[PDB]
C-alpha cells in the first residue's frame, strides 16, 4: 500500500432556514427494482453509497431508465428537490475562454478525469440529506436506505465542489511547470505546450505521476479525442480556429421560431466571419413572440439573408494571441444602426471579428453609437486579451475633436487613427455660439389645444415676415417643433431662431442626425442644408416681444 | 486582539456582485499585494462554499509609484449594520472646514492589525480574476478589518483616540476626523510647521505600528479656509443687445426659482417689438433700476438653506469648456449648500473622463469635510463611457455613487 493524500472536504449547508428533502418514492415494477438493487450494490462496493438506518428522515426519488438498444438499465436519484434547498455556491465556469485569447499550441493532450471524479468526498454532515429509498420486492420488507458519501450526479454542488478540488490538486504542477497550459472542462484535463512532442509526454507521465499522490488514476490507452477538437461551438486546431460549420437553412416560409435560430446562427458566426448584419432580420421579431407564427420576410430582410449566405460561403479561420505584438481593432459603419468589426495584430490575419447595433432610443448620431461600439470592443479586448487595442476608425481626426470639444457630456475614446474607408462618419451641422449679426431673427411659437389636438406653429421676424399654418392631430410638443421647422424652411443660408421650448432645445442640443420623429428629421435635414444657425431660449410668457407676439398668434 | 461582532441589515444577505474585468498590470499587481497579505496572515484562501463576492482592482495614489489594492465595498457597506453601540455617531467637526491646511493621511493599514468577526469574514470574499478566464479566479476573504469597509473605523476608533491621546493634548488646537481610510488632519499654523505637524503624528502610530505601512508616507495637503464659491453674477455692460437681454431675463428666470423678489418686467418691456438679435437696446432707468435691484438681491443668501444628516448629499456636474467645470451641492432642489468652479483639471487636456473623474474626487473630498459624508453624483457622460474608464484615474480610497444626466440641462448657461 502506497499512502494517498486525502481530498480537503468542502463543508455544505442547507439555505438558512430550510430543511433537507422529504419526497416519496415512486412505485417500480419488480424488474425496475431487481436492476436497481444490483447497480446500487455496485456503488457500495465502490465506496460511492453506504446503507443507512431507518432513523434518517430525509428522501430524494430514484428511477430505473431503460437505456435505447440495449438489455441494461440506467439509475437516475432526482436531485431536484434538494437542489432547491442547497445553498449558493461561487461557480467558476461562469467565464469560458474565447479562443481568439489563446495562445499557439504544438502539442495538446486530453486526459479523462472521471474515476477521479468518485475520490471527492462529499461533506460527512451533508450526506444525510442525499439519501434515497429502493422499493422492496411487493412491498413486504422495508426499503434499502443509501446515502452519497461523494458528490452525486445531477447535485447542485457536485461541478463547483468537483473542479476546484482538482484545481487545489493541480496547482503545485501547474506552477511549478509553467512551459505548459491545463485547463479542465467536464470531464477532461486538457494539456498544452510547445514543447517537442517526446518532454511534452514525460510531462503527461509527470502529471499522472503528481495525480498518483491523491489516488488519481488516469486511463493507460491514451485519449481518442485529439486535435482538431469541437469545444462548445468552436473547432480548435494547432494554430487556428474557428466555429463549428455554420449552415443557413433553405425555407420557402419562415417561422417566429425559424429566425431566432437564424439569428442565433448568425450572432454566433460573426465573432469570424466579418461583416454579418442582423438588423432587418431581427426586426421582423420585434413585440410579437409567437412560436408558430409565420412572418414574410421584407425584401431588406431577403437582401440581407442573400448578403450572409455570401459571407458564409467558405471556412473562415482566426489565429491565436501573440502578447508580444499590439492589438488593432478596426471599425466600419454598416447603416441603420450596424457596426462590424475586425480585431488582428497583423494584417488581414484577425484574430477574431465581431459587431454592435445601435440602441434603442428615439434620437442618436453616428458619433455617439461609434464612441459606444469602442466603449464596447475595449470591454471585449479586456475581457479576452487583458488589454485595449488601438483603434482605426473612420473618423477624422477633426471631426472627433470638433465633437468632444463642443458636446455638453464628457466623452473620451482611447488611442486611435484615422482609417480612409467610407461611409465616413462626420458631423452634419453645427450650431452658432453667438448671434449671427446680418441673418433675418426668427421668432417661433406653436400651441395646441388639448382636447381637440388642434393646434397653430409660425414665427414673426425683425423684417416683417410671418406666418401662421394651423394644424390638426398635434401636440404642444410637436407644434413647438414644427414652428422651428418652418423658420428653417423660410429662411436664408443664415438664420437666428428664438424659441420658448425647453423640449426642442433639449432634442436639438443633443445633436442628433437621426431620429424616430420624422419631424425632427425633417429639421435635421435643413440644418444640413443651412450654413448658420443660432438658436437662442426665452422663457415663455414673460413680456419678451416677438416671442410674445407669435405666443398669441398661435394660442388664440 | 478581540473581535467584535458585526453582522448584516436584517433581512439581507451578503454582496454578490461581478468581477469586473481587469487589465494585465493591475491582475498581476494584485496578485504580487495579495501573496504578501496571504503570508502576513490579512487574507485567506476560500473555497466554492462561499458565494460572496465584491469587485476589487488596483490603483495609484497621486504622485505614488506603487499599486494600491483597492475593494468596491459599496454593497457591502449598504448591507452592514450602522455602529451606534459605543458612539451614538461622532459629531462631525465643523471646525475642519475652517483651517488654512488640512492634510489628509492614509492611515488604512492599521486597521490590519485588528482581527475580523470570523461569522462577518465571508462576506468579504473577493476574487482576482484571470484574463480569458484561463484559470479559476484567485478567491479571498479578509481575516482582519479591511480598507475601505465603513465597519472598519468604525470597530478602530476605540482604539485610534488612545494612539493620538499624546498628540491631541499636546496640541488643542489641531482639528483631527476619521473617514474610512483616511485621517483629516487641519491646523492654522505655518506652512513649514505644518508638515513638521504630520510627521510628527505619522512617527506615532509607526511606533504603535512596532510594538511598514506601504502609503502612510504621503500627505495631500489642502486649504479649506480659501476654498471659493460661487455666488450669482449678473453682466455689467455699457450696450446691451437683445441677445443679451434675452439671456439676462432666461438667468433671472431661473434665479427667481432660488430668491424671492426677483423681477423682470422693466427688463422684458425693453423686448417689445420683433427685433434683430444683435440690435443694440439701450436701458431705461426703470430697467436699471429693475437690474440694481436684481442685484442687490444676489448678494444676500438664499433662505431657508439648511443640512441636514438624515438626508443625502446631491453633487451635479457641468462640462463649461476649456477644461471648466462648475458643481452645485444641495439636499433639495435650488436649496444649494456649496457651488464651486473647477478649472484645475491635472493631466487631462486632452481627457474630458479623467478631468470629470478627477472633479469628482474633488467634489467628494470638500464634502468630507465639510459634512463628513459623500454625495451621491449627477454625471454629464454615459453610463457605458464612465463605466469603461474612471478606475482608470481614481486616485481616492473610497468610491461615492453616481448616476448619469442624459438630457442636456439648460442651467449649464447660468453658471457659466
Ligand atoms: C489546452 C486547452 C485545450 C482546450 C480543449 C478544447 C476542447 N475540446 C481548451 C482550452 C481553453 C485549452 O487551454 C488553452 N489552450 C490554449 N491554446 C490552444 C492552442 C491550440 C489548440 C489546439 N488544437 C488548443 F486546443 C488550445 N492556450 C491556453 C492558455 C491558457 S489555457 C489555454
Ligand atoms: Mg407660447
Amino acid at each position: 500500500m502506497v499512502p494517498i493524500s486525502p481530498i480537503e472536504t468542502v463543508p455544505v449547508k442547507l439555505k438558512p432556514g430550510m430543511d433537507g428533502p422529504k419526497v416519496k418514492q415512486w412505485p417500480l415494477t419488480e424488474e425496475k427494482i431487481k436492476a436497481l438493487v444490483e447497480i446500487c450494490t455496485e456503488m457500495e462496493k465502490e465506496g460511492k453509497i453506504s446503507k443507512i438506518g431507518p432513523e434518517n428522515p430525509y428522501n430524494t426519488p430514484v428511477f430505473a431508465i431503460k437505456k435505447k438498444d440495449s438489455t441494461k438499465w440506467r439509475k437516475l436519484v432526482d436531485f431536484r428537490e434538494l437542489n432547491k434547498r442547497t445553498q449558493d455556491f461561487w461557480e467558476v465556469q461562469l467565464g469560458i475562454p474565447h479562443p481568439a485569447g489563446l495562445k499557439k499550441k504544438k502539442s495538446v493532450t486530453v486526459l479523462d478525469v472521471g474515476d477521479a471524479y468518485f475520490s471527492v468526498p462529499l461533506d460527512e454532515d451533508f450526506r444525510k440529506y442525499t439519501a434515497f429509498t429502493i422499493p422492496s420486492i411487493n412491498n413486504e420488507t422495508p426499503g434499502i436506505r443509501y446515502q452519497y458519501n461523494v458528490l452525486p450526479q445531477g447535485w447542485k454542488g457536485s461541478p463547483a465542489i468537483f473542479q476546484s478540488s482538482m484545481t487545489k490538486i493541480l496547482e503545485p504542477f501547474a506552477a511549478q511547470n509553467p512551459d505548459i497550459v491545463i485547463y479542465q472542462y467536464m470531464d477532461d484535463l486538457y494539456v498544452g505546450s510547445d514543447l517537442e512532442i517526446g518532454q511534452h509526454r514525460t510531462k503527461i507521465e509527470e502529471l499522472r505521476q503528481h495525480l498518483l499522490r491523491w489516488g488519481l488514476t488516469t486511463p493507460d490507452k491514451k485519449h481518442q479525442k485529439e486535435p482538431p477538437f469541437l469545444w462548445m461551438g468552436y473547432e480548435l486546431h494547432p494554430d487556428k480556429w474557428t466555429v463549428q460549420p455554420i449552415v443557413l437553412p433553405e425555407k420557402d416560409s419562415w417561422t417566429v421560431n425559424d429566425i431566432q435560430k437564424l439569428v442565433g446562427k448568425l450572432n454566433w458566426a460573426s465573432q469570424i466571419y466579418p461583416g454579418i448584419k442582423v438588423r432587418q432580420l431581427s426586426k421582423l421579431l420585434r413585440g410579437t413572440k409567437a412560436l408558430t407564427e409565420v412572418i414574410p420576410l421584407t425584401e431588406e430582410a431577403e437582401l440581407e439573408l442573400a448578403e450572409n449566405r455570401e459571407i458564409l460561403k467558405e471556412p473562415v479561420h482566426g489565429v491565436y494571441y501573440d502578447p508580444s505584438k499590439d492589438l488593432i481593432a478596426e471599425i466600419q459603419k454598416q447603416g441603420q444602426g450596424q457596426w462590424t468589426y475586425q480585431i488582428y495584430q497583423e494584417p488581414f490575419k484577425n484574430l477574431k471579428t465581431g459587431k454592435y447595433a445601435r440602441m434603442r432610443g428615439a434620437h442618436t448620431n453616428d458619433v455617439k453609437q461609434l464612441t459606444e461600439a469602442v466603449q464596447k470592443i475595449t470591454t471585449e479586448s479586456i475581457v479576452i486579451w487583458g488589454k485595449t487595442p488601438k483603434f482605426k476608425l473612420p473618423i477624422q481626426k477633426e471631426t472627433w475633436e470638433t465633437w468632444w470639444t463642443e458636446y455638453w457630456q464628457a466623452t473620451w475614446i482611447p488611442e486611435w487613427e484615422f482609417v480612409n474607408t467610407p461611409p465616413l462618419v462626420k458631423l452634419w451641422y453645427q450650431l452658432e455660439k453667438e448671434p449671427i449679426v446680418g441673418a433675418e431673427t426668427f421668432y417661433v411659437d406653436g400651441a395646441a389645444n388639448r382636447e381637440t389636438k388642434l393646434g397653430k406653429a409660425g414665427y414673426v421676424t425683425n423684417k416683417g415676415r410671418q406666418k401662421v399654418v394651423p394644424l390638426t392631430n398635434t401636440t404642444n410638443q410637436k407644434t413647438e417643433l414644427q414652428a422651428i421647422y418652418l423658420a428653417l424652411q423660410d429662411s436664408g443660408l443664415e438664420v437666428n431662431i428664438v424659441t420658448d421650448s425647453q423640449y426642442a432645445l433639449g432634442i436639438i442640443q443633443a445633436q442628433p442626425d437621426k431620429s424616430e420623429s420624422e419631424l425632427v428629421n425633417q429639421i435635421i435635414e435643413q440644418l444640413i442644408k443651412k450654413e448658420k444657425v443660432y438658436l437662442a431660449w426665452v422663457p415663455a410668457h414673460k413680456g419678451i416681444g416677438g416671442n410674445e407676439q407669435v405666443d398669441k398668434l398661435v394660442s388664440a | 486582539i478581540e473581535t467584535v461582532p458585526v453582522k448584516l441589515k436584517p433581512g439581507m444577505d451578503g454582496p454578490k456582485v461581478k468581477q469586473w474585468p481587469l487589465t494585465e498590470e493591475k491582475i498581476k499587481a494584485l496578485v504580487e499585494i495579495c501573496t504578501e497579505m496571504e503570508k502576513e496572515g490579512k487574507i485567506s484562501k476560500i473555497g466554492p462554499e462561499n458565494p460572496y463576492n465584491t469587485p476589487v482592482f488596483a490603483i495609484k495614489k497621486k504622485d505614488s509609484t506603487k499599486w494600491r489594492k483597492l475593494v468596491d465595498f459599496r454593497e457591502l457597506n449598504k448591507r452592514t449594520q450602522d455602529f451606534w453601540e459605543v458612539q451614538l455617531g461622532i459629531p462631525h467637526p465643523a471646525g475642519l472646514k475652517k483651517k488654512k491646511s488640512v492634510t489628509v493621511l492614509d492611515v488604512g493599514d492599521a486597521y490590519f492589525s485588528v482581527p475580523l468577526d470570523e461569522d462577518f469574514r465571508k462576506y468579504t470574499a473577493f476574487t482576482i480574476p484571470s484574463i480569458n478566464n484561463e484559470t479559476p479566479g484567485i478567491r479571498y476573504q479578509y481575516n482582519v478589518l479591511p480598507q475601505g469597509w465603513k465597519g472598519s473605523p468604525a470597530i478602530f476608533q476605540s482604539s485610534m483616540t488612545k494612539i493620538l491621546e499624546p498628540f491631541k493634548k499636546q496640541n488643542p488646537d489641531i482639528v483631527i476626523y476619521q473617514y474610512m481610510d483616511d485621517l483629516y488632519v487641519g491646523s492654522d499654523l505655518e506652512i513649514g510647521q505644518h508638515r513638521t505637524k504630520i510627521e510628527e503624528l505619522r512617527q506615532h502610530l509607526l511606533r504603535w505600528g512596532l510594538t511598514e505601512p506601504p502609503f502612510l508616507w504621503m500627505g495631500y495637503e489642502l486649504h479649506p479656509d480659501k476654498w471659493t464659491v460661487q455666488p450669482i453674477v449678473l453682466p455689467e455692460k455699457d450696450s446691451w443687445t437683445v441677445n443679451d437681454i434675452q439671456k439676462l431675463v432666461g438667468k433671472l428666470n431661473w434665479a427667481s426659482q432660488i430668491y424671492p423678489g426677483i423681477k423682470v418686467r422693466q427688463l422684458s418691456k425693453l423686448l417689445r417689438g420683433t427685433k434683430a438679435l444683435t440690435e443694440v437696446i439701450p436701458l431705461t432707468e426703470e430697467a436699471e433700476l429693475e437690474l440694481a435691484e436684481n442685484r442687490e438681491i444676489l448678494k444676500e443668501p438664499v433662505h431657508g438653506v439648511y443640512y441636514d444628516p438624515s438626508k443625502d448629499l446631491i453633487a451635479e456636474i457641468q462640462k463649461q469648456g476649456q477644461g471648466q467645470w462648475t458643481y452645485q451641492i444641495y439636499q433639495e432642489p435650488f436649496k444649494n449648500l456649496k457651488t464651486g468652479k473647477y478649472a484645475r483639471m491635472r493631466g487631462a487636456h486632452t481627457n474630458d473622463v479623467k478631468q470629470l473623474t478627477e472633479a469628482v474626487q474633488k467634489i467628494t473630498t470638500e464634502s468630507i469635510v465639510i459634512w463628513g459624508k459623500t454625495p451621491k453624483f449627477k454625471l454629464p457622460i454615459q453610463k457605458e463611457t464612465w463605466e469603461t474608464w474612471w478606475t482608470e484615474y481614481w486616485q481616492a480610497t473610497w468610491i461615492p455613487e453616481w448616476e448619469f444626466v442624459n438630457t442636456p440641462p439648460l442651467v449649464k448657461l447660468w453658471y457659466q
